[PDB]
């Protein structure tokens, strides 16, 4: 009913600025708090700043200075302006309300999709699809050389999803990131039944279909 | 009066033998004596209802009637345990009980076989004592014998020891006989507990689908309707057998016998001399009965199930009766497809409709349906052809050795001696059916899987060693074979130790046949398999042929139980360096 | 200064079994000001008590709440798995831009031990024509998360060209999943041909390796 969206994270090259946008639909949320609350890799969670149904806006220490909340109450929509962004800014950003009722207090029931903020100096980059051939075996595929993250990987459109594991990504010693996404399957459906592995990286609109066949 | 009622119908004699069969099935550790007793006694009192079916007490359930007999010696735990419970019931909930207490695997010792004489002796003396015995052990020992066809089995049985009893080498015409009526006795006993299973876990719907499949199979020429007509029959005759209600099911079989070779010119060419025989010869007949020649020019499916603009429409309306002419259709035209492998790519058609019809084109989500058939038709063939091959290459008995290992690293749980059985049993599905062109295979191999494949789940249900094994039988009925097939190397599993008496073969050894000698063997290798399964590949191919080896020299070494005692407590760490 | 330790780090319980997670904040939070949130991987976090033993609309009853002051406790009467995730718990303290959530506890469950079934894919073609080889090494569905995956090209062990990734605990069957990733140059590649991978884990009596020479099939 009620949810927040939010966009506009990205990958941002340091010292650069960025403008996360928070719009809610399905409330009116002009009475409300909004808060700002990011999550490096790995990390917990830290909280950034407020804005009330008023224009009032609170930060933690740390963050006033660089970041900005604002709101567009003819639109719905609260900001979140990142300048100087340095690379411990690279973190999930969400966008959570205060529940009605409080206003200092750390409690934030509606959250947000939450958007994922890459700062690096480095060069937005695809991600190449290779099949790790099967050997009941499995297979899967092999999803090298991307920038920055998210990736998302599917089996057959969909189709296929039990037994699927998409690994966490990693940054390659070369600073790109890397993962692999395998499924298990029945051996004797190799070969008669066919396996795609559905590739798609957004922030370089790349997409892949790679077929994974055994090998020999 | 219903016990009249199926009394006039049946015939005195079938009449006994199902109420015996009924009471051996029910009561599977009661004396032959017993039974006897209770079942001429339920037969007089069918005779007085003959007599006069309103005379009192003739109007009463078979259940009531059967049930009550059952419990004149059924207050006796000392001998059965837990039946008294059923007695202190009320029908339907006496009978319900019962059912549920039926031993799949009695404590029961097969009965070895005597000589010729010695049974021709036998049944020359009392012949309906002989046949009555026979009955009764069977129907023991396999609680869910199709009763009907147990009648058809013990009438070729009688007839077998009427021809052979009074032949110049009575053994000779005797034995390959009775080998033959038992190969086809535990074939149907198994054939029939995966229908009752179907029944009893999945619904009357599920029968009646495979029913649709198979039935359309075989009489590819009849109308949609005939068959409709029949498995709705041929499922109210199991439904009653497998309920316990032999009686009535052996009555109501007679009767879909008899409409089946009253209408052959509207189900099947083949029928002709099944409907010649005598009503037992009969039903036997036309369940073996071939399949009909398919007719000529049959037209393509994705017209009616694919491009029509009611598809939805009719897919909505009736689902059952639009599915059903889809199996009905894809199956006549399938000969060669498993039963089972029909019912997947109904399946198939019916989740894409369930999918596709309520989107917002749904004609054209659902264009492509029959191309999700291709892989799932092939994989069963490649597996097929494939393990045919390797059946070719290992033979009967190092292709159980390959099973063996597989299915003892699957399930390492499982009792050694269960596993020898139900993988020889399996390995036997390579000679069996890779005999048959790629036309007739599937059918054949994969519907007999099913079968000792339901066996070793029902057997399991009993005594649970392993979940994964738990999960297949209850899952998909129509997938036992996949999901079995699917399991991989279970790493859990510790090894079972190692008794060094477990690894040493005796003199006794020597004096049995040579299929004794394989389980002996293939049993010790399902321990070797269970005291180091993850790491051993064919180095266990190795063991194996150093057994065979060895067993083969110390059976000719003029030994004194010797080459075996020595070369055992002490030659185990010999070869177990490895 | 403010300074909120949350603690055990992480900690892994049976089903039906108690868990309970602390969180000691240094200034004693301000009047009840202790929050309690359960973030599902990808997901994000989700209220689950607030005021330290307030649950909100849509909370399991088995969440409780308990302490006062400097001390705060989080207890789960009766673990369900649905309950796998990392908690954690947000307080105030009077400076409101000095609002601080907990380390936060990583909750796992219990289930019986079970080896990793290994695979081992050597490098795609079309990956070689790039001159770069990545051989993985897939430890599927396990339990304890502990193993370990050491490489071994003809003989030689490795070290410093492998990184590996694991995901988290299933939400089926309670299990981890492994991938172990050798990457090395073409020329490194082809110099070789005994690629193995050798698995250590609590579920093995004995540590398994699964290799392959490459070229052969």
């Amino acid at each position: 009913e009620v949810q927040l969206l939010e966009s506009g994270g990205g990958l941002v090259q340091p010292g650069g600025s960025l403008r996360l946008s928070c719009a809610v639909s399905g409330i009116d949320l002009s009475n409300y708090a909004i808060n700002w609350v990011r999550q490096a890799p790995g990390k917990g969670l830290e909280w950034i700043g407020i804005i009330w149904a008023s224009g009032t806006t609170f930060y933690a220490t740390w963050a006033k200075g660089r970041f900005t909340i604002s709101r567009d109450n003819s639109k719905n929509t609260v900001y979140l302006q990142m300048n100087s962004l340095r690379a411990e800014d690279t973190a999930v950003y969400y966008c959570a309300r205060t529940v009605p009722g409080y206003s200092t207090a750390p409690y934030f029931d509606l959250w947000g999709q939450g958007t994922l903020v890459t700062v690096s100096s480095a060069s937005t980059k695809g991600p190449s699809v290779f099949p790790l051939a099967p050997s009941t075996a499995a297979l899967g595929c092999l999803v090298k050389d991307y920038f920055p993250e998210p990736v998302t990987v599917s089996w057959n459109s969909g189709a296929l999803t039990s037994g699927v594991h998409t690994f966490p990504a990693v940054l390659q010693s070369s600073g790109l990131y890397s993962l692999s996404s395998v499924v298990t399957v029945p051996s004797s459906s190799l070969g008669t039944q066919t396996y795609i592995c559905n590739v798609n990286h957004k922030p370089s609109n790349t997409k892949v279909d790679k077929k994974v066949e055994p090998k020999s | 009066s219903e016990v009249a009622h199926r009394f006039k119908d049946l015939g005195e004699e079938n009449f006994k033998a199902l109420v015996l069969i009924a009471f051996a099935q029910y009561l599977q550790q009661c004396p032959f004596e017993d039974h006897v007793k209770l079942v001429n006694e339920v037969t007089e009192f069918a005779k007085t209802c003959v007599a006069d079916e309103s005379a009192e007490n003739c109007d009463k359930s078979l259940h009531t009637l059967f049930g009550d007999k059952l419990c004149t010696v059924a207050t006796l735990r000392e001998t059965y345990g837990e039946m008294a419970d059923c007695c202190a019931k009320q029908e339907p909930e006496r009978n319900e009980c019962f059912l549920q207490h039926k031993d799949d695997n009695p404590n029961l010792p097969r009965l070895v076989r005597p000589e010729v004489d010695v049974m021709c002796t036998a049944f020359h003396d009392n012949e309906e004592t002989f046949l009555k015995k026979y009955l009764y052990e069977i129907a023991r020992r396999h609680p869910y014998f199709y009763a009907p066809e147990l009648l058809f089995f013990a009438k070729r049985y009688k007839a077998a020891f009427t021809e052979c009893c009074q032949a110049a080498d009575k053994a000779a015409c005797l034995l390959p006989k009775l080998d033959e009526l038992r190969d086809e006795g535990k074939a149907s006993s198994a054939k029939q507990r995966l229908k009752c299973a179907s029944l009893q876990k999945f619904g009357e719907r599920a029968f009646k689908a495979w029913a649709v499949a198979r039935l359309s199979q075989r009489f590819p020429k009849a109308e949609f309707a005939e068959v409709s007509k029949l498995v709705t029959d041929l499922t109210k005759v199991h439904t009653e057998c497998c309920h316990g209600d032999l009686l009535e099911c052996a009555d109501d079989r007679a009767d879909l016998a008899k409409y089946i070779c009253e209408n052959q010119d509207s189900i099947s060419s083949k029928l002709k001399e099944c409907c010649e025989k005598p009503l037992l010869e009969k039903s036997h007949c036309i369940a073996e009965v071939e399949n009909d020649e398919m007719p000529a020019d049959l037209p393509s499916l994705a017209a009616d199930f694919v491009e029509s603009k009611d598809v939805c429409k009719n897919y909505a309306e009736a689902k059952d009766v639009f599915l059903g002419m889809f199996l009905y259709e894809y199956a006549r035209r399938h000969p060669d497809y498993s039963v089972v492998l029909l019912l997947r790519l109904a399946k198939t058609y019916e989740t894409t409709l369930e999918k596709c019809c309520a989107a917002a084109d749904p004609h054209e989500c659902y264009a492509k349906v029959f191309d999700e058939f291709k892989p799932l038709v092939e994989e069963p063939q490649n597996l097929i052809k494939q393990n045919c091959e390797l059946f070719e290459q290992l033979g009967e008995y190092k292709f159980q050795n390959a099973l063996l290992v597989r299915y003892t690293k699957k399930v390492p749980q499982v009792s050694t001696p269960t596993l020898v059985e139900v993988s020889r049993n399996l390995g036997k599905v390579g000679s069996k059916c890779c005999k048959h062109p790629e036309a007739k295979r599937m059918p054949c191999a994969e519907d007999y899987l099913s079968v000792v494949l339901n066996q070793l789940c029902v057997l399991h249900e009993k005594t649970p060693v392993s979940d994964r094994v738990t999960k297949c039988c209850t899952e998909s009925l129509v997938n036992r074979r996949p999901c079995f097939s699917a399991l991989e190397v279970d790493e859990t599993y510790v090894p079972k130790e190692f008794n060094a008496e477990t690894f040493t073969f005796h003199a006794d050894i020597c004096t049995l046949s040579e299929k004794e000698r394989q389980i002996k063997k293939q049993t010790a290798l399902v321990e070797l398999v269970k005291h180091k399964p993850k790491a051993t590949k064919e180095q266990l191919k190795a063991v194996m042929d150093d057994f065979a080896a060895f067993v083969e020299k110390c059976c000719k070494a003029d030994d004194k139980e010797t080459c075996f005692a020595e070369e055992g407590k002490k030659l185990v760490a010999a070869s177990q360096a490895a | 200064d403010i300074q909120m330790t949350q603690s055990p780090s992480s900690v892994s319980a049976s089903v039906g079994d108690r868990v309970t997670i602390t969180c000691q904040s240094s200034p004693s939070v301000w009047s009840n000001f202790l929050s309690w949130y359960q973030q599902k991987p990808g997901k994000a976090p989700k209220l689950l008590i607030y005021e330290a033993s307030k649950l909100t609309s849509g909370v399991p009853s088995r969440f409780s709440g308990s302490g006062s002051g400097t001390d705060f406790t989080l207890t789960i009467s009766s673990l369900q798995p649905e309950d796998f995730a990392t908690y954690y718990c947000g307080g105030g303290y009077s400076s409101i831009s000095d609002t601080t959530f907990g380390g936060g506890t990583k909750v796992e469950i219990k289930r019986t031990v079970a080896a990793p079934s290994v695979f081992i894919f050597p490098p795609s073609d079309e990956q070689l024509k790039s001159g770069t080889a990545s051989v993985v090494c897939l430890l599927n569905n396990f339990y304890p998360r502990e193993a370990k995956v050491q490489w071994k090209v003809d003989n030689a062990l490795q070290s410093g060209n492998s990184q590996e990734s694991v995901t988290e605990q299933d939400s089926k069957d309670s299990t981890y999943s492994l991938s172990s990733t050798l990457t090395l140059s073409k020329a490194d590649y082809e110099k070789h041909k005994v690629y193995a991978c050798e698995v250590t884990h609590q579920g093995l009596s004995s540590p398994v390796t699964k290799s392959f020479n490459r070229g052969e099939c």
